[PDB]
């Protein structure tokens, strides 16, 4: 929102560009030899751009094998730069696995 | 001294340089690769009835020296390839008649040498004598010009096999002779080079030179002897008649064509006439859905030029991707200075190559083939072939060929972009098969790169590939929506996908393209 | 997805992934200088500008491209244990005015500055050839108080001339020198 | 000249080292060494002296002709690898083209349950490349998880750089061997040795074989034939999933014969270590085993439902056991594996 | 861009504006029409300003490594021909630039 | 990341350098006499580089005499920059030990 | 490991840890002056630079370097508790300049300041020596608010001359006087 | 550490200075008549430099 | 010595011992001792010897880099002999200094061992990628580590060399 001033100190508010990019730090779990470590380092030796899905499906409405989206709780995302985190493990965590996080980059939102 | 130079480098350190040459032409061209392309030619030199890859800089060998227009109806090839390769490389194919001929040097159990002549294609056989043979390959008559071996020894290897070194030179018209390559190589049945390289003869000699190629008899290698010989000149060997030409040779070259394992857009006539070799072309264009660039005699004048679009009986609704050119005028030779006439269907090629080539995501295929960037014919000294003779606007417009017409700066435009697609239809056009081809395309190396996938995934993923291939058109602005909102909506496309069971997935996409503006209107008045 | 606007991005996105590259491909090199693409940290250049003159003419002016005002190039470098770049630029300063103040040829003391752009296998290729000679590094400060990062200076090179861009090799047997 | 290995033995019948080994000479030389064999007589050892001596090269080591090998050295090494106790899980071609020889493969691998690769010569044509299959006979309801290959192409050699032409078995299975091994938690038996990414064989300098020949689709497909095409960066790629079944049911395909091999050797490992128990909880320990192995498969996400639900069912995954008597306890089972996607179908259209 | 085809075109400008060898061009084949158009909600544009200028000068630009999160990027600097007669022609045509003395 | 504007509001996102360099804060124990100690002030002494190697080896797979690591889980780190800092021991750590903490300066990772 | 990019920065720092220092050897002294070393903080030196003119030539200008204007050096330093270093100024501006006004022999009044690279085991090497004379410190500020920093000030000295960087002892029986 | 940038955008670290100075909290208690009272303010008076020994 | 010397982390073992910045005799008024008799090429190359050319300034240029070596393989430069020479010295001293270690380390030591001192070499330039991708691969070195009892451990890795051009080839040609 653009904030404008005029006479008779009124204010007033007009669109702007859409705030499509920014950033977006996600909690996740890697494997017994670290699926998530390869495919990082595959992608940052690639040097490629990637894409995501991210779809909201109730187990009630699920129907057939596999679990089956609608075109409201689904939307893409294109342009993502999908980057990790340092991750530090503690003395006390004997009960705490690793939790890797990861910082992506996101330019702009399509809906289905 | 140190002073005096030599004429050729042998082992020495140092320089040594060629006698100055005047009669000899090098041209510059880096290959991008914006369209493969191949085509049926009749050359010196070369292997015959094989695709061969020519780049910008083999051309001149390779390909062997360009002849002259006088010498039968060849020159027309040759020039055809000379302003094709400043855009991109080919995969050409040579054609020769029966009348060439290979030489082959046989030497016998003590190196007694002996000559010998073969078609090509026919196999080579060794009586009880001539204990091996080699023969050139090149295509060269080794007549005009000359080229001649010579063979000496050298040190024998660790386990004692003899070695010997064959030497290759050629020679010109005026006898300047000028060393080619050298390689040392030893009899023996498990002959190895020291750097491990194989030495066996007929191996080592495949492996190295790319000019000879040997057969040896196993029953003979072992008691074969080796000698000293200098000056050692295939004979008998030649081309023959390269006029005549047959429609047998034309359609195995079109056989190998097909077979060549290799990706390839776009195809020439290439100073090609024969009706058969046309057709059989067509055919191919329309089962492999490529472009084809079939061109006339030039020497029609337009009361029989109109029939002869008849008379290739390429016309109909499948043979619509494929253009047919033209060219009524003579021209000034550029080596020779002479008055020549050869057609301009790789110009036109290249014109359309460089118009397609400077878009950047898929190219500019729905580009008009024409334009001051593009339509630029200007070899030397245009002049009309028939003055006498008159075209006709209408008869030409149905006849659907390509006419050509006055430029900017004097220079000579291709002012015609319709193929010989005999129906009105949009797809009569030359960006609209231009499209279809590059969908063609995209849709299969996609379909390709997803095949044999697990289900589930299939849909979504041609999803995005239609997106991003619509992305690619509407960058390059070929396709916009369309002109007719109320009822025809304003989508510029839409896709329609499923599947009917285990196999056999289906889609179904339209899409609307934008305009070329090939006739304009125009009204004067005055107010006065 | 099928909005003008949405057509618009897409195609920008696309053609900037496509077309764009960051300020990687670049090298900076002089003809008998090791490791200077190495220590140079910063560049600065200029090969001229062109002046202009104003003309009164009615109720406007015109204004007309005279002659190509000459530029510079500025380099930004740290050196090494040794300071061979301030021994390098000794030597320079040395061979283009002799201390006991006479004037060398304009050929000994020229050097052939160079700046290529990389490749993605490493290779490089030529974007600017300049032929230029030192002329000063400017007013530097020297002391104790750097204590996170190293002393560096910049040298400002002065091209021969904006017009004969030539140059030749001393390693001959005719050198440098002429005939009077 | 190098120097393998040096050692001391000794004459005596039971001389030993210090070490614990012994030091006579046969006991020595095939307990340690792993090159040479000797026999001694046992009444000359005693009164046996030795000489220095040194270099004492070998003569008489010969090859022989390597081209031709007899069809009893090949029925020999047949049984010989049919009888080594080693896990194995696929037969390769390898060049040989012995009817019985591949006859005798084929019959071994089809016992193995596994699969086979065999090849046809890659200079025969097209022509006669089909006519080829039903000459080698490998064609049956048995022989149905092999397939046959044909290369008519020639390359380019990697040590004596030569325009060679070979088979294309061992590279299609260094594709089962890659499909198989980026699925960890079973391994990929429902992949197919085809993909941009995943399939790529690029051997050297790619060049055909006949410039003449050409084959045809339905030729090739009605006399199960594999074929192999290019990709986008000049790479080398298997286009085909279809086996030599000649029934026209989906055994024809490669992945299917896969699958029910791998679950055949799951319920053969699982009841064979639940053998020589008696009843009572065997019957439980069965049903949990066949649970976690469907476990696996719907994880692998490999298997289907059903497409048909109330007529083919809703449940991919059917099960059963019973006893017969004293022993015979059987068991089945019923699945439904995913598609192929063979062909996708495109045609433009203009909105006008 | 990747290849710097901005700079290639500004090198091609400059040296149409002045001959390397020192002589004065033709002030009628290295002069550029620069465009200013207005967008619409449609995507059409509409003419806002068109000036006729040549280059002058890039200006003083800086190149380094240190630009870890931008690109280099650089001002050109174009003089309009004249604020009298804002004209121009079509080079394409038999009779080009070129004039009778 | 790179983020730039273009015309028509755009935003954009593109690569950068390598994000390579950095710091790492860890927690450890001493000896009885110093053994981190005199190893940083020998550390200090020499001016030099260290090499430093990183595993994850789970007791399950482990196999031998000693633990054995495998390619996936391991990471090798060149040009660390060793340094300790200052612990503080309060007045009612009675049932607390001191905890040694180091800042790491790390170059450039490489993976095995 | 085998990568272009990775070989380079490989490259890189090997050859970075291998031929780079900081800017610790460094040494700053004048004769006659004790301490100075560590009292003085900064130095910021200039030998000379060298003027260029524009000559017009057609459609280009050729610049030719002419003469070596001559710079400076500006230390910047803290004093002791009895300012000796402003007793040390005074004693040099008295002796470049009568008070009474007349003008000194240049030769009494210069001193040769020079600046050495320490080394690893503390040695010093001559690095620049210049032969000067005291002109002016600046406008200096002093007061009481300095209450976290002491009061110091640079001094500038002028080289006596770019060319002919001469001296000789004073302690002699033919001294800095001469012949008329 | 000296964090220094390179061509191709490489990172490198360099020695530096030691660190050797800075600040040190401590917690201490006093007595009845404030024996450290007393010895900061001789200190103070005094204008000198102490030396202080550490162990465990 | 001094072509080699101003190579800092190894010294440029692959240097051409001759150009200008080496190739210099110019003692004092250079004469031939023999004027009548003459010198052959291809005999001369044969016999392995380093001969002597003219340089830039008319000063006197050694024109070879040739050893001794009879046999015509890559090893009978002057270059190859000078790396296996560097890499045996450089071997040694790392294997002396890790001698006598308790197992379980010396395979990493000697891995990183090797890592750095390929880190002096492609620094220096004297060892890159193979010219052969397709089969021989581009990878500029290879290792093999492994051991055979409590002692005997063995290691074997090749590495792929870079260019000197001691021969040229020039033709002169005109457009006329």
């Amino acid at each position: 929102d653009v904030e404008d001033y005029g006479p008779n100190g009124v204010k007033f508010n007009q669109h702007g560009p859409i705030r499509n990019s920014g950033e977006i730090q996600v909690q996740c779990v890697e494997t017994i030899e670290g699926d998530i470590l390869q495919f990082i380092k595959d992608r940052i030796a690639a040097k490629d751009y990637v894409d995501i899905t991210m779809a909201a499906t109730p187990e009630s409405k699920s129907s057939g094998v596999n679990a089956v989206t609608k075109a409201a709780t689904t939307i893409e995302m294109l342009d993502c730069k999908i980057y990790s985190d340092a991750i530090d493990f503690s003395t006390e965590d004997v009960t705490a696995a690793v939790r890797p996080s990861l910082r992506i980059v996101y330019n702009w939102i399509e809906w289905d | 001294s140190q002073y005096s130079i030599q004429q050729s480098l042998g082992n020495a350190s140092g320089v040594a340089v060629s006698p100055i040459n005047a009669d000899a032409t090098l041209s510059t061209g880096v290959a991008l690769n914006s369209s493969l392309w191949a085509g049926i030619g009749v050359f010196a030199r070369g292997k015959p009835f094989t695709v061969l890859a020519v780049t910008e800089s083999n051309y001149e060998d390779v390909l062997g020296e360009p002849l002259k227009p006088s010498s039968g109806s060849q020159f027309e090839p040759i020039r055809h390839v000379y302003e094709a390769i400043q855009q991109t490389s080919g995969y050409v194919v040579r054609a020769v008649p029966d009348d060439a001929k290979f030489p082959i040097i046989m030497f016998d159990e003590s190196g007694e040498p002996a000559y010998s002549a073969l078609p090509y294609g026919s196999e080579i056989e060794l009586d009880s004598g001539e204990a091996f043979a080699i023969y050139v390959d090149d295509g060269d008559p080794c007549i005009s010009p000359t080229r001649e071996l010579t063979i000496e020894t050298a040190t024998a290897d660790s386990a004692g096999n003899e070695r010997f070194l064959l030497k290759l030179t050629q020679t010109t018209s005026l006898g300047v002779v000028t060393t080619l390559e050298t390689h040392t190589v030893s009899l023996a049945e498990e002959a190895k080079d020291d750097m491990g390289r194989l030495c066996y003869l007929p191996t080592a000699l495949e492996a190295r030179s790319k000019y000879l190629r040997a057969v040896v008899n196993e029953e003979l290698i072992s008691t074969a002897k080796v000698t000293n010989k200098k000056s050692l000149a295939f004979t008998g060997g030649t081309n023959g008649d390269q006029s005549k030409i047959s429609t047998a040779a034309y359609l195995r070259a079109v056989k190998v064509l097909n077979n060549a394992p290799y990706m390839y857009t776009a195809v020439l006539g290439l100073g090609c006439y024969d009706n058969a070799a046309i057709t059989a072309l067509g055919k191919i264009c329309a089962d492999r859905l490529i472009d084809g660039f079939f061109d006339v005699k030039p020497t029609l004048t337009y009361a029989e030029a109109l029939p002869a679009v008849e008379d290739t009986g390429l016309l109909g609704t499948d043979y619509v991707s494929c253009s047919v050119y033209h060219y009524p005028f003579s021209c000034k030779d550029k080596w020779t200075q002479s008055r020549v006439v050869f057609g301009l269907s790789g110009v036109a090629y290249a014109a359309k190559a460089r118009g397609v080539k400077k878009n950047s995501d898929v190219g500019g295929w729905h580009y008009s083939p024409a334009g001051e960037e593009r339509a630029v014919i200007a070899r030397a000294s245009i002049q009309p072939l028939y003055p006498e003779d008159t075209p006709d606007e209408e008869a030409m417009v149905k006849g659907r060929l390509n006419k050509v017409s006055v430029g900017t700066s004097g220079q000579m435009i291709i002012d015609d972009a319709l193929t010989c697609c005999t129906q009105d239809n949009y797809l009569h056009f030359q960006h609209v098969p231009s499209l279809m081809n590059a969908i063609s395309r995209f849709f299969v190396q996609l379909a390709r790169q997803m095949k044999h996938s697990p289900d589930g995934i299939t849909a979504a993923g041609l999803t995005k590939g239609m997106t991003k291939l619509l992305d690619r058109f509407v960058a390059s602005g070929a396709l916009v929506a369309p002109r007719d909102p109320d009822a025809d909506g304003t989508e510029p496309y839409v896709l329609k996908v499923t599947q009917a069971e285990f196999d056999k997935w289906e889609v179904v996409w339209a899409c609307c393209p934008t305009g070329v503006a090939r006739r304009i209107q125009g009204v004067p008045l005055l107010i006065k | 997805g099928v909005g003008e606007r949405e057509v618009g991005k897409l195609t920008s996105i696309i053609m900037n992934k496509m077309l764009f590259a960051q300020g990687w491909q670049f090298s900076v090199e002089v003809d008998g200088l090791e490791g200077a693409d190495f220590f140079a940290k910063d560049i600065t250049y200029h090969d001229y500008s062109i002046e202009y003159e104003t003309i009164k003419i009615g109720g406007g002016n015109i204004l007309q491209p005279t002659e190509r005002s000459p530029g510079q190039i500025t380099m930004m470098v740290r050196d090494t244990v040794d300071g061979l770049v301030l021994d390098w630029f000794k030597t320079a300063k040395s061979r283009v005015i002799n201390p006991d103040g006479t004037g060398n040829i304009p050929s000994q003391y020229l050097l052939n500055v160079r700046i290529y752009r990389l490749l993605s296998s490493g290779l490089t290729k030529l974007e600017n050839e300049m032929t230029v000679f030192p002329v000063t590094t400017g007013d530097v400060t020297y002391a104790r108080d750097q204590v996170t990062e190293f002393k560096s200076f910049p040298m400002t090179f002065a091209l021969h001339s904006t017009f004969n861009q030539s140059s030749s090799s001393l390693a001959s047997l005719l050198g440098f020198s002429f005939s009077l």
